[PDB]
Formats: structure tokens, sequence, C-alpha cells
């Protein structure tokens, strides 16, 4: 180990990988086989598929971080593994946005949902989400290159390549739109629940909405802020160096949301807890 | 239960003709449908099959890609579109209804058929020993047929069907899966076999049993026998 | 490695599975409502309003929402041997008139029909199959109750009651007495309504309460509520 | 009032019954059968799972050929299942979706149905038109229909929750014979193999033996402490087992007119939905409310095995005529075949 | 009054008819059940597990 | 600088040689990394110097960025 940020990143990634694999695996197992298919279940299955892909691809990032930028693999592997990382992370963010939209749609239009919202529509929307996730990470393939510095190799970016455009579009599609949609939808749910004709004096929906939005913002916000800042900073000063070193900590923090998603989303349902507990009991 | 079809007559060679069949008195959407061809001198020859959900459409080797079969379940009608007819298709066409499930009786009901006249391997074959036998009323007669492959599948069912075609009347199913009798068939007909040699026995034969007996297989895709004619 | 007939049979099974999925989706989009009224009650009226020998069922659509109507008034048997059949219902409508406090059943002179209705409501609310199932309370015959209050006191049915013989206070006390029998105050909600001669208002209340119950059920399934 | 007298005479006759049963009890089945070898542990894996239903399954019955079976659930449909190739032979939409009983004919032609609607509808499976149609409606009963069991092709015995059991005629449609002995809602009905006598278990904690042709009650059995939910004849036809809500399976003899032994365990507190016998009769299989099936030994009063496949309450359990397998259904919409 | 007396009379007549039936000893019935279980022990596929080849539910 | 010297040699004759000294001096390291633009104030050498400086600068960075760039970015 050579630096404090690298140590922090490794601690966060190791804890993330270790917590993430059993929780995501158990949720995917219980939802896929131990429960009947519903509309919510399709969302949890796709979200856990994305989270499992992120967790399984965590050792590649951890090893690349431990080696301090050393890349012994080919150019294709360095144009394919980052694309997979970007695709699965943004697919997870999009699925979260769609879950927030589905909940808002159910509360806002219950009559329409009870007649025109089924498993097929959920599967179709999820497939479209995956297509959007793919299309969004196209530049990561098209513009990643292998930089060979005499003695060693390292994978990175370079009419020059537009990186500022990729980061800004990444920020607008993956951060500004999901955060605004999630805050607006959960806020609407809380507002409608507390102001009606049969409103109940309770605070569970507000607590769950605040926790979900806060965890999403705390995780994804540093990654986007640092990414924009580094591009708007000359990488010679000490400031550029510190931003580059702390960016790895931001990558680990982004992975943390993928680890946290099953506990946040699937395990807050009583039926899911019942099923999961029963399945765990059977094994033991 | 009635099957009335039309679309026959004189067809010039190379032309196109649509055979239309109307089914009444039964559920048509749940039945697989078949088209069977019979020459004026030869036996029954299978032409096509469409299932209940308009999938698994199967054709004979001689008509593959030349005939298209389709159906309409709300209108209860089966259509066969025939293109580029040669002089080998100048034969009667029969519409057969078959339902497939455990204990079912497929090929139970046959249509009247339409005359169509054109102006001038690697399949299971059936071997027939003799084509015409003299029979007297009140006697017992056994007719034997042979198959090139053993029809006893691993699930314990031997797939053999017996059809009776009286002169001037549609074929009628007598025995299905070589043991079971069909609905409306009297109890004196019986069948036996081991997988290759198959025997149908008639005890106390009546004058209404005079006709042509056809043996068919249904293990893989369907071939008829040449036919055994019974004379007084 | 299977026969031609075996294949065809599998295809038939697939078609049946389809039909089953389509029919299950058609059944899932409908909202189910059971009805329970002890003895004489507004059941005969409420059913008529909804429309505009065993179990009777009527189908009706109000504001593009299909309602399943279940009535069990012809079942003169032990309820516990079949009440478990109604676990998956969305709503249970308990119909109770207010004009039954002075009136008594024709089996025992001492007991009142209001206490019997309270007993039945207590049994339904404390039933183990109805923990998650919402109950909509309907109060029937307001005008004849007002006439009886003007003619007779309310103390004949509640000795512990102490208040004026006013319709608003008496109705509030009856509503509070019925809603105090809900031992499970968190998982169950009671939608008390005062039924009127207008058919549209009762159906509208049913639609609104059912809409709220659907929203709450979906949120509970998601884990948010 | 001479009604009190009548009461006293009935009490004296009941005292005579219990005195005769006590006098006739020279031994018990446990001390007679303790000398034979134990059955040992029995483990049955899930050979097949039938998963077509979408709601809770209530009743099930086996065919004579032991391959075709009938399943009823709250989706409003009867499903004819093929056991060997897990196929669906027929799907019958019900007029009333509140079904609590289904039966398969011994000939194989008809399927009986019934439930909260007061009708044991008869469905014809061998129609010329190819679909399954209602043969007729049987509307005599007032209470909920508990169990239909085809006595024959033209005669069907049935039980309902109006405290009576009736024998119907398929062709005429009239209530050929009505049995009115019970004082509680009848829940379980079982038929003897010789097709002459049948047992009915009700909620008055008593099982009654009835005669088909004559029409009167032969014997009564008052061992249970709670509502008898299940009843099943021993293959010999001289005994029957009952399962009630007091977590106790009791075996009653027709000739001895007494309860030989009780099958209970301390951990078990839940009620018994369904009880069946094996072809030999050595094994008594009983469903339970706690998501479980117990294969009790019918002679040693010991638990031969446990079957813990289902995720919800086991409501129906049947054993084939050749004893090859046992099908169990439950409220999670799954049928499992065990052997 | 009349309905209750009728029901009581029918109950007494029924119970008396049930009491009039003949009985056999418990030991003999137990021995008969044990003999039936022992006789058909080899013909039970659930009591004794059958081989996979002879089992129709083999797969 | 490094392989950049290689790239320095892959710029001397990637563009026609106006003044080898001017471009080479422009591509020198930067103790006075203060900048490019500025360094032209105390020297057609100016324009060539600015272009060479811009190309070399942009390029040391594209390494610097590459050196610590994570996979997820
Ligand atoms: C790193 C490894 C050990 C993480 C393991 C995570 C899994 C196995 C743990 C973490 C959260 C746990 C669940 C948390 C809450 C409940 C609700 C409780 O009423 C039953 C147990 C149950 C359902 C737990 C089952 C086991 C569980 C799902
Ligand atoms: C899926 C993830 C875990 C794969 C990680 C692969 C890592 C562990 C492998 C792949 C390439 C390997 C390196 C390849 C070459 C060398 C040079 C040798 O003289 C020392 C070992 C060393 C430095 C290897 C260390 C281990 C290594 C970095
Ligand atoms: C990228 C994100 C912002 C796209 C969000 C699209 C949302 C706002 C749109 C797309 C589909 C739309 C729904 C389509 C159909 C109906 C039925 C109508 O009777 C009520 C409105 C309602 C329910 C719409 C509400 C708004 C809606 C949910
Ligand atoms: C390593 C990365 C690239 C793996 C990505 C796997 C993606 C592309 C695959 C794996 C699972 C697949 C989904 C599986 C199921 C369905 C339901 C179907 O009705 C629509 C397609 C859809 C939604 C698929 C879309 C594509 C999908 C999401
Ligand atoms: C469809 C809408 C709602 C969401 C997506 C908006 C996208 C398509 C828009 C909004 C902001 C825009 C960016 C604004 C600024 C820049 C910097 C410029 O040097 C390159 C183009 C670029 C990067 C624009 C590209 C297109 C862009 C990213
Ligand atoms: C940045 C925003 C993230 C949003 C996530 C992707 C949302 C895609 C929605 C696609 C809607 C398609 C609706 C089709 C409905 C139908 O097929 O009938
Ligand atoms: C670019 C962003 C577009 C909008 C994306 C967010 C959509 C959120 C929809 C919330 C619906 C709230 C409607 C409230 C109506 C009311 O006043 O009752």
């Amino acid at each position: 180990w050579n630096e404090p940020p690298v140590i922090l990143s490794m601690v966060i990634l190791s804890l993330t990988f270790l917590l993430g694999l059993p929780g995501n695996g158990l949720v995917l197992w219980v939802a896929g086989l131990k429960m009947q298919r519903t509309v919510n279940t399709i969302w949890f299955l796709h979200l856990t598929l994305a989270d499992l892909l992120c967790c399984l691809s965590l050792p590649f990032s951890l090893a690349h971080l431990a080696l301090q930028g050393q890349w012994p693999y080919g150019r294709f592997l360095c144009k394919l593994i980052p694309s997979i990382i970007v695709l699965n992370m943004f697919a997870s963010v999009f699925l979260l946005t769609a879950i927030s939209l589905d909940r808002c749609l159910v509360v806002f239009k219950p009559i329409w949902c009870q007649n025109h919202r089924n498993v097929g529509m959920a599967c179709s929307i999820c497939g479209c989400i995956w297509v959007v996730a793919f299309v969004m990470c196209i530049p990561v393939f098209v513009y990643r290159e292998i930089f060979t510095t005499d003695n060693h190799n390292r994978c990175g970016y370079k009419v020059p390549t537009p990186l500022v455009a990729i980061t800004i579009t990444r920020l607008v599609v993956g951060f500004l739109l999901p955060s605004v949609i999630m805050i607006a939808c959960y806020s609407f749910i809380v507002f409608r629940m507390q102001r009606g004709r049969f409103a109940k004096s309770q605070s569970k929906t507000f607590r769950v909405a605040v926790v979900v939005v806060a965890v999403f913002l705390v995780c994804w916000t540093p990654y986007h802020i640092f990414g924009v800042l580094s591009l708007l900073t000359d990488p010679e000063t000490p400031l550029g160096k510190t931003l580059m070193s702390w960016d790895h900590v931001c990558i680990a923090l982004a992975s943390a949301n993928s680890c946290f998603n099953p506990f946040l989303y699937a395990l807050l349902g009583k039926d899911f807890r019942k099923k999961a507990r029963q399945s765990i009991q059977g094994i033991l | 239960v009635q099957l009335v079809e039309s679309g026959g007559g004189l067809v010039q060679p190379g032309g196109s003709r649509k055979l239309s069949c109307s089914a009444s008195g039964f559920a048509f959407s749940s039945f697989g449908m078949h088209w069977v061809r019979q020459a004026p001198e030869k036996g029954l020859e299978w032409v096509a099959y469409i299932s209940s959900g308009s999938g698994t459409i199967y054709y004979a080797d001689t008509v593959k890609g030349r005939f298209t079969i389709s159906r309409d379940d709300p209108k209860n009608t089966l259509f066969l579109q025939m293109t580029s007819l040669r002089s080998e298709d100048t034969a009667m066409y029969y519409c057969v209804r078959s339902i497939y499930y455990y204990g079912s009786s497929p090929f139970d009901f046959w249509g009247q058929g339409t005359t169509l006249t054109v102006s001038a391997s690697a399949d299971i074959v059936m071997t027939q020993a003799t084509s015409s036998v003299p029979v007297t009323p009140g006697e017992s007669v056994s007719i034997s047929c042979r198959s090139s492959k053993s029809l006893l599948h691993s699930n314990g069912n031997t797939y053999l069907y017996w059809f009776l075609q009286r002169p001037g009347q549609s074929p009628q199913l007598l025995i299905y899966r070589m043991s079971n009798l069909a609905s409306g068939v009297p109890d004196r007909f019986s069948g036996s076999g081991s997988g290759t040699a198959f025997t149908l026995t008639i005890s106390r034969l009546e004058a209404e049993d005079v006709g042509v007996y056809y043996c068919m297989q249904h293990l893989e895709y369907l071939t008829f026998g040449a036919g055994t004619k019974l004379e007084l | 490695t299977l026969s031609a007939e075996d294949k065809a049979a599998v295809e038939r099974s697939k078609m049946i599975d389809r039909n089953l999925r389509e029919d299950g989706e058609k059944a899932a989009r409908e909202v189910k409502l059971l009805l329970l009224g002890a003895g004489e009650s507004g059941k005969s009226t409420i059913v008529k309003q909804m429309k505009i020998t065993g179990i009777v069922e009527t189908h009706f659509t109000f504001k593009d929402l299909h309602f399943k109507m279940f009535d069990v008034g012809a079942q003169r048997s032990e309820r516990k041997k079949w009440i478990h059949c109604f676990e998956g219902v969305t709503a249970i409508i308990f119909c109770v008139a207010l004009s039954d406090y002075d009136l008594v059943l024709a089996e025992d002179e001492e007991m009142n029909r209001m206490h019997e209705s309270m007993k039945l409501f207590d049994s339904i609310c404390n039933n183990k199959w109805f923990t998650d199932t919402s109950i909509i309370l309907f109060l029937n015959k307001k005008d004849l109750f007002e006439e009886k209050i003007k003619k007779s006191p309310l103390t004949i049915c509640y000795p512990e009651y102490a208040g004026s013989n006013t319709y608003e206070e008496a109705a509030a006390y009856i509503q509070c007495q019925f809603e105090d029998l809900n031992k499970r105050k968190d998982t169950k909600e009671i939608y008390t309504h005062f039924t009127c001669s207008t058919d549209t208002k009762n159906v509208q209340f049913v639609f609104d309460a059912v809409t709220d119950v659907i929203i709450k059920n979906n949120l509970k399934d998601c884990g948010l509520f | 009032s001479e009604l009190d007298q009548l009461r006293q005479e009935a009490e004296q006759l009941k005292n005579q019954i219990r005195d005769a049963r006590k006098a006739c009890a020279d031994a018990t089945l446990s001390q007679i059968t303790n000398n034979i070898d134990p059955v040992g542990r029995i483990q049955m894996r899930t050979r097949r799972t039938l998963r077509g239903h979408l709601a809770k399954i209530y009743a099930m019955h086996w065919g004579t050929d032991s391959r075709l079976l009938v399943s009823a659930s709250q989706d409003g449909k009867l499903i004819i299942w093929d056991s060997y190739t897990t196929n669906k032979v027929h799907a019958i939409p019900l007029r009333s979706s509140w079904v609590m009983t289904c039966a398969y004919a011994p000939s194989g032609n008809y399927v009986a149905c019934g439930g909260l609607d007061n009708i044991c509808s008869i469905y014809n499976l061998k129609t010329r038109e190819g679909n399954v149609r209602v043969s007729r409606e049987l509307a005599g009963h007032t209470g909920y229909l508990s169990c239909c069991r085809f006595l024959d092709d033209n005669q069907i015995v049935t039980s309902s929750g109006d405290t009576t059991c009736a024998l119907w005629d398929i062709e005429t449609g009239q209530q050929t014979t009505t049995f009115t002995g019970h004082t509680g809602d009848v829940m379980s009905l079982s038929l003897a193999p010789d097709t002459r006598l049948f047992v009915s278990g009700a909620c008055d904690a008593s099982a009654k033996l009835w005669d088909v042709r004559e029409g009167m009650c032969r014997q009564t059995f008052t061992g249970h402490e709670s509502d008898i939910n299940a009843i099943c004849f021993f293959p010999n036809g001289n005994a029957f087992a009952t399962g009630s809500d007091d977590a106790t399976c009791r075996l009653f003899d027709l000739r001895a007119d007494q309860e030989l032994m009780t099958y209970s365990h301390d951990n078990i507190i839940c009620g018994i939905t369904s009880v069946s016998f094996s072809k030999s009769g050595r094994l008594l299989l009983a469903g339970y409310d706690d998501f479980n099936c117990n294969v009790w030994d019918a002679l040693k009063a010991d638990r031969a095995g446990v079957l813990a496949g289902h995720d919800n309450r086991v409501s129906c359990l049947g054993v084939t005529d050749d004893g090859m397998a046992v099908a169990t259904g439950s409220w999670d919409s799954f049928l499992k075949i065990w052997n | 009054n009349t309905a209750s007396i009728a029901q009581a009379r029918k109950l007494v007549e029924q119970l008396k008819m049930e009491a009039n039936i003949d009985r056999i000893k418990v030991s003999k019935a137990a021995a008969d059940l044990m003999a039936y279980c022992e006789a058909h022990a080899k013909e039970d596929p659930l009591l004794t597990p059958v081989p996979a080849s002879e089992n129709p539910f083999r797969e | 600088s490094v392989q950049l010297t290689e790239k320095r040699m892959d710029k001397v004759g990637k563009y026609p040689k106006e003044l080898r000294k001017c471009c080479e001096d422009g591509m020198r390291e930067n103790p006075m990394r203060f900048s490019c633009q500025r360094r032209t104030r105390f020297i057609a050498c100016k324009k060539v110097f600015l272009d060479c400086c811009n190309y070399i600068t942009e390029l040391r960075r594209q390494h610097a960025r590459a050196s610590h760039l994570g996979l997820a970015r």
C-alpha cells in the first residue's frame, strides 16, 4: 500500500464486495424462485442483476487499483471492462429512477395502475432501461485507448476526443434527471399520504423516502462532482493530483450504493422478509 | 359435428385454387386439423396438418412449400391454398379433425371431401400382404399389416390407427392405438400386435362392414396403407 | 425424445397455460368486496344501489373500476369453516343499521340487535384471516333513527352513555363504540359512512375508500407505508 | 313434560353404549402390534410439481388409472392433470368460483365440483363436441357443499354444511336419499371399496356410518374433542381414520365400534385438513396446518416420516389406487407428487 | 314442543337401533388389521421403495 | 520528457522544419510551468513556439490523466 486514499478505497471496496455478494445473491434467489412473479419482483430482479454484475466486476477494479494503474491485459479488455462497469452502474441508477416513477404513478393514478399495470409492462420497461443503459455507455467503448508509456501500459482517454461532453451528458442523464425525479416523486408520495380525506398520523413513508433519497445522493454525488472538477482542473498542480487520488474513493463510494440497494429496496417489504427468513431457516 | 368443404372441380395445370372448409357443431379452435388426399384408384395420402394454436404446421414432402394451410377460429373455417398444381393432384380431398391429449381419439371425424381434377424416402412405410379377400357374412376375418419400424414408443403406446371407408362414404375411425375402440364402433372389432405385425380381427361380420380398411402410423410425420378391399 | 402426440399434448398444455395467465390477469384487475350484516340490515338496499340460495354475486363498473360483490347472508352455517375462503378480498363492508338499538332479535328478549352487531364486528375484526383486510363500515337508516331518538332514549342500549339525545352526538358515540372494537389499530383502517337515499353517494364513498385501500396495499407491498 | 324422560332414556342408552364398548375392550392395538418390526424412516422427494394454478387449492382426487387427477382452486377452474408428463388435459371454467370439493369418476367420464354455492356440478369429459360442458345442476342443498364422491356413474353421494348428506341420481337430478342424522355441519365424506357403506365426519365431533341402499345410520363414533375435518377408509374396509382440529388422528373400527388408537404429538397443535391411507394400509398420511405432512405409522403410532415441501397450508392429500404415489396440494397453488 | 318431542323420539329410536348391533372383540379386529397390513406389505410402493426402473415417476 | 521525447522526434518531421531550436525549446520541461502563452512574451518563432508548447503540454497531461484514471470513469 502506498497512499491513504488507495487504502480507504480498498477498505470500502472489500467491505462492499463482501457485504454485497450474499445480500444480492439471496435477494435474487428468493425473488426469482421462492416468490410468485409480481410487478415489484421484476424490478427487484433487474436491480439485483445489475448489482450482482457490479459486485462480480468489483475484483477487476480492486486488482487494477492494487496494481497502481498497471494493465497487463489487452486493449479490447480495456475497452470492454469499463463499458461493463458504466453500463451496470447506470442501469442500476435508471432502475431506481423507474421504481420511483412506478411508485409515484401508483399513488397518483391508482385506477389506471390496477387495470393497465402488469408483469409484461414492467418487463418491457426494464428491457428499454437496459437498452438506454447500453446506448449511454457507447462513448466509453469508442474512445477508450491504451496508453503505453515505454516500460508499462495503462488504460485511459486522450479533432481531439471530447471528454467534457461525455462527462456533462453523463451528469445530465445519470445524476440531474434521476435526483430530480426521485425527490419529486417521493415528495409527492409523502405529501399525498399526509394530506387526504383518510390521512393517517404516521411517519414511516417519510422516513423511508428520506433514507432512500439521502443514500442515493450521498453515494452518487461525490463521483459526479469530482469528475466534473478534475476535467476543469490542470493535472499538474497538487490540486489535480489530489483530485485524481480521491477519485478512486469516489468510485468505491459509488459501488457502495450497489451494495446497499437490496437492504434499501427489497428487505423493507414484510412478504419478502417472510420468504427470505423462511428460505434461510430451511438451509440452517 | 359436421365438416362441409368446397373448392373443387376442374383446375388447369399451374393454377391456384383455395379449398374452404366450414366446421359446425363442435369446438373448432381446440382441434388440430388435417388434409388427406385420396386418389380414385390409390389409397389415402396425408397432405397437411395445422394445430389448435396455429403453430407446428406440418406438410408432406411432396407438397412442402407449394401448399399453404391456414385457419380462422372465429369464422370456424379451414383453408388450403394450392399453387402450381400438377396432374398428380387429381384426387379427393378430406378434412379430418384430431385432438391430442391423454386418452383422446384423434382422427375421429372425417369430412365428405371435394373432387379436384387437373386436366391432362426416409419415412415409415406400411406393407400390406394382400389387397382383396373374399368374405362371407357371419364369419371371422383377420387382416394383417406390417411396419418398417417398430412403432412401440418408450412411453408404452403403439401408434396405429384403423380406418373403414365404405363405398360412397367418408372414412371412419375404427381402432386407435391398435387396442382402443372408437366412439360408435361396435365391440366385435378388435386389434392386436407387437410392434411390427398388426392384426385386426372381425368376429360375426355383418353386411355393413363391407369396405376398405386402411392402417396409419402416427409416430412421426403420417403414412397410410394401400388398403384391403372386402368383397361378398 | 418424445412422440408426435406427446408434443401436440405439450402444445395444448402451453395454450391452456396462456389462457390461465390471461384469465388470472383479468381476475387480478378486479377489486373484491365481501359483505357482512348481522340479522336484518341494509344489505337488501346497498345491493340495489350497487346494481345501478348460496353466495350471490353481481358485477358492476364504477369510474372504470370493476367490483366483485360477495354476499353471504344465505349461509346459515358455522362461519369459521368457510371464512378462510375470503382471505384474499380487498374490502369487507360491515352493514349495521342504527334503528336496531330498541329492536330485539326474535330468539331472546334481553339481548339487543346492536350488541349482536357489535359482537359480529368484534369477531370479524379480531379474526386471524382479516389482519391485513380493510373494513368499510356502513350505518343504515338515519331518518328512522332520528325518529326513534325523538321518541325513545338511547340509554336502553348503552347504560354507560351520558349525553344529550341529539342525532350528531348519538351518531358520534355509535361510531366511536364501533371503532373501539378494532384491537389492531395500526394494520387496519375503518371507513365509517352514513348511508343515504341517494345511490350515487354510497357508491362514490365505496370507490374512494377502495381507491385509498389499493394505494395503501401497493405501498405496503413496496414497503414504503 | 315427558321430554325430560326422553333425555334420561337417551342418557341411559349412551351409558349402555359406553359400558358395552368398555366391556368389549379386551386389549389395544398398541400392545398387540408392539412385537412387529418398526417401519423405519421414509423419505419421499418431490418427483413432480404442478404449478398451473394461481389461487389456493382446496380439493383433489385421483383417477382409477392413477395417472389423471383433478384439482380445484379459487381461480374458478378445475384442472385435469397428467401425472407422468406434467401436462394439462383439461381446464374447466366454473360458474361459481367458490369451490371446496372436486371428484373424479371411477369410470373416468365425469368430474364433480362444489363449494360455497350449493351445487355439485357434474362436468362431462367425454363429449362429442370436444369441450367440457355442464351435465346438470344439483340444487337441493341449502348449506355449503363440503364433499362430493362419485358412488357410481349414475349415483353421487355428497355432504354439505346444512347437517345432512344426500345421495343423488345423475340422470333424474332429484335427491334420491337424504341422511339427516348429524347435529353439526358435515365436513368430510369417505366411501368404502365395496361401495355399500360410507362414513361422514361432521363438526359435532362424531363420525357416522351410513348405508347406501337401506338409508339409515349404522354406528356413531364420538371420540374426538373438536370438528372432524377429514375421514378416510382403511383399504380392508373394516376401519377408518379421522383427522380433526385437536391435532389428533383417530382410527375407528366398524366391527369393534371403538377407537383403537390416537396419533398425536406434543409439538403438533394445528388442525388436520386431510388424511389418506396407503395401499397396504400400514402408512397413514395426514396433512397439517403448519405447512407440513406427517406420514404416521398406522400400527405402531409412530411418525414414519415427514414431508415438508409446501410453503402454505396443505388442504388436500390423495393416494393412488395402486399405491404408487401421493399427491398433496396446498394454498400456495402447487401440487406435489411424492413416492 | 312438537318438533322437539319428535326429534327426541327419533334420536331415542336411532340410538336404540345402534345399541342393538352385534360386536366382536378388539383383539380380533386388531389381529385382522395387522394380518391385512402384513399380507399386502410387498405390494405397497410407498412402504417399500420400488427400484427406479419400475417406477413411473422415475424422472 | 519521455516517450514524449519519442513523440518529440515524431513532431520534428511530422510538420515541416521551420526552426528545430524554437520548437525544441518550446517542448522543454517546465520549471517555469507557468504556461505556454506567457513564455512567448520574452523570446515566426513565436507562433511555432506556441503551437509546439500546446501540443507537448496537452500531451503530458494525457499521460498524467491516464496514470491514475480508474476503470469506472
Ligand atoms: C456478509 C453476509 C454475512 C451478509 C448476510 C446478509 C443476510 C444473510 C442477512 C442480513 C439481513 C438479514 C435479515 C434482516 C431482517 C430479518 C427480519 C427478521 O424478522 C427475520 C430475519 C431477517 C429476514 C434477516 C435474515 C438474514 C439476513 C437477510
Ligand atoms: C479477476 C481478477 C481477480 C484477475 C486478477 C489477475 C491478477 C491477480 C494477475 C493477472 C496478471 C498477473 C501479473 C502478471 C505478471 C506478473 C509478473 C511476474 O513476474 C510477477 C507476477 C505478476 C505481477 C502477476 C501478478 C498477478 C496478476 C496481476
Ligand atoms: C423519463 C421520465 C420523466 C418519463 C416519465 C413519463 C410519464 C411522466 C408519463 C408516460 C406515461 C404516462 C401515463 C400514460 C397513460 C396514462 C393514463 C391516463 O388516463 C392518466 C395519465 C397516465 C397515467 C400517464 C401519466 C404520465 C405518464 C406516466
Ligand atoms: C455484462 C453485461 C453486459 C450483462 C448485461 C445482460 C443484459 C444485457 C441481459 C441479461 C438479462 C436480460 C433480460 C432478461 C429478461 C428480459 C425479460 C424479457 O421479457 C425482455 C428482455 C429482458 C429484459 C432481458 C433484457 C437483456 C438482459 C437484461
Ligand atoms: C433529453 C434531455 C431532457 C436530457 C439530455 C440533455 C442532453 C442531451 C443535453 C443537455 C445539456 C447538453 C450539453 C450542454 C453543454 C455541452 C458542452 C459542449 O462543449 C458540448 C455539448 C454539450 C455536452 C451539450 C450536449 C447535449 C446535452 C448534454
Ligand atoms: C434519465 C431518465 C431515466 C429513465 C429510465 C428509462 C425510462 C424508459 C421509459 C420507456 C417507456 C416506454 C413505454 C412503452 C409502453 C408499451 O410498450 O406499451
Ligand atoms: C425534465 C423533468 C420532467 C419531469 C420529470 C418528473 C415527473 C414527476 C411527475 C410528478 C407528478 C405530480 C403531479 C401533481 C399534480 C397535483 O397538483 O395534484
